């Protein structure tokens, strides 16, 4: 869970990020792929190239999540509980993917977020995403 | 480790626009507000009971430039970054007992730092580029607990 | 989270650790004083020699703050509000170190009840002692 | 990295009454039950379907002899774990993407398996002198990655 300051800076980051959040989504996953290569054997049918159709799709899906975490911050428990069961029982991620993702993605906020980003809020957005990879890789029948 | 051509020109030619003088306190300052735990190795370094008492606290903003020397350093010595941190290794191995996690936090704080500061130049090939240079960095200082 | 199954197996196998539970405590902590010295120094004042009377003792408390998780398992966060205050943002205990204690309490653990310490259950202690170390480095205070 | 002369020939005479193909197979299947992202890495031994399934695939046995031995290798040569590994490093960090947080797991989960069945045996001293070995041998194939 979120302390109440925490809320408000994420809830104020993503509002900025706004109609954007699947272009950042696409540049994080890019940024990832590029920055640790490894990540990419997690997408072994997908074209990874610059710019690729299905990498931009693929933005667009965990934006439009991360969004839907945000407008339930209090219950991602329930909010994202079909992805926990995609990413940690179905795919299998390893865990310390989620930190290589999570570190992109606030890459790609303070890359395009050039007043927002303070050291403050970079905390808050920082919670934010290791709360929502604690769901990710959470497994309880 | 080992930066392509391209990626060592970019990393260096990037660098020659870093203020020196903030780069290192910011991201410092960040680690210790981001990481609290970190604040434990900095208690001899005045106020740090607040986030806005840890980005403002001058000893932290001075040691930061420290840091960012030796980043300077590594830079300048990337093919021989375990003896360019043999003795930082040592110190902050042997002396200080800091956790080597806390090693790749900090060179991660500070390409979020470089992200915010340049904005769209900090591109994900240049990204990916300072990421060889700060797991660089983190895995010499790491050594002398090999 | 912790599943049924999980929940089942920790109170099931930490339900045996009977009046051991300060013995074992205790001797969780000195495994970890041993193998990972770097533990000690947030124990400055503390004598932490071989049969240490302030190890029993502080071996006594870690126990107890672990009965007290299992019989609140879904409601953890809050019987150890205070623990993680204490721990967190008190004491900066830096995060690895509640690894280091957790494997050592599970070697404890191994070392003394082997037909308990199955893959299953050894799974659910696993992660019992995750979330219990998740909390205490928890903010929300 | 340096196991003192008498925890030396602690961990030897522990290791000396190690079932050599069953410890193996012990802690690979329970690395697997215990973290199971680690699964993925292995998907091609078959049945992993529970617990019970993992501990009982007899490809996961096999594999968990070939795991005992490279640690026997180590064993043998303390002083020279980075050679010994060096072409072991190579497959697991180029050929298979292991990330190297699980070094650490599977040497710790082995630690557990040792304490599982020697019981009093295995005794702080002696588990301290093991935490060297494992963390050294984590480290040597680790090695390919930095
Ligand atoms: C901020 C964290 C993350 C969020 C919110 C997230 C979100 C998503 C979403 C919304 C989907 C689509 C699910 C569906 O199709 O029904 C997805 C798919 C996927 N995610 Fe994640 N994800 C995260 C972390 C990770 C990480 C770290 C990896 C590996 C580096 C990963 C690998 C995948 C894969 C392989 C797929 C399936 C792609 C396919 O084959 O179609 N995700 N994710
Ligand atoms: C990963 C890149 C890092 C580099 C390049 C580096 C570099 C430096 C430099 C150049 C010094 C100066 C000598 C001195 O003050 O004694 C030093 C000192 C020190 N570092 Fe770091 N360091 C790094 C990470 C860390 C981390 C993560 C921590 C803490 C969690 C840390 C804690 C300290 C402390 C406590 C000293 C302070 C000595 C004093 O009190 O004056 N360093 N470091
Ligand atoms: C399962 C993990 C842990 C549990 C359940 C636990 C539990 C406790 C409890 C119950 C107390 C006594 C509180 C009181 O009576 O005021 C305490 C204090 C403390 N713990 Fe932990 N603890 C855990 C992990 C750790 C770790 C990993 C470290 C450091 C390696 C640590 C360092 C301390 C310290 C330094 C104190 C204060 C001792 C003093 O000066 O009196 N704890 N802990
Ligand atoms: C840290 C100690 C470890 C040791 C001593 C070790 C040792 C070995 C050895 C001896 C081999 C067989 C190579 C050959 O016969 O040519 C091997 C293969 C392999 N290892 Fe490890 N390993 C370790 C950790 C890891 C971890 C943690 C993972 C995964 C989480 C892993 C995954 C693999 C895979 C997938 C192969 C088998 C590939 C196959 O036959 O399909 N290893 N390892």
């Amino acid at each position: 869970v979120l302390s109440p300051a925490d809320k408000t800076n994420v809830k104020a980051a993503w509002g900025k990020v706004g109609a954007h959040a699947g272009e950042y989504g696409a540049e994080a996953l890019e940024r990832m792929f590029l920055s640790f290569p490894t990540t990419k054997t997690y997408f072994p049918h997908f074209d990874l190239s610059h710019g690729s159709a299905q990498v931009k799709g693929h933005g667009k899906k965990v934006a439009d999540a991360l969004t839907n975490a945000v407008a339930h911050v209090d219950d991602m428990p329930n909010a994202l509980s079909a992805l926990s069961d995609l990413h940690a029982h179905k795919l299998r991620v390893d865990p310390v993917n989620f930190k290589l993702l999570s570190h992109c993605l606030l890459v790609t906020l303070a890359a395009h977020l050039p007043a927002e980003f303070t050291p403050a809020v970079h905390a808050s957005l920082d919670k934010f995403l290791a709360s929502v990879s604690t769901v990710l890789t959470s497994k309880y029948r | 480790v080992h930066l392509t051509p391209e990626e060592k020109s970019a990393v260096t030619a990037l660098w020659g626009k870093v203020n020196v003088d903030e780069v290192g306190g910011e991201a410092l300052g960040r680690l210790l507000v981001v990481y609290p735990w970190t604040q434990r190795f900095f208690e001899s370094f005045g106020d740090l009971s607040t986030p806005d008492a840890v980005m403002g606290n001058p000893k932290v903003k001075a040691h930061g430039k420290k840091v960012l020397g030796a980043f300077s350093d590594g830079l300048a010595h990337l093919d021989n970054l375990k003896g360019t941190f043999a003795t930082l290794s040592e110190l902050h191995c042997d002396k200080l007992h800091v956790d080597p996690e806390n090693f790749r936090l900090l060179g991660n704080v500070l390409v979020c730092v470089l992200a915010h500061h340049f904005g769209k130049e900090f591109t994900p090939p240049v990204q990916a580029a300072y990421q060889k240079v700060v797991a660089g960095v983190a895995n010499a200082l790491a050594h002398k607990y090999h």
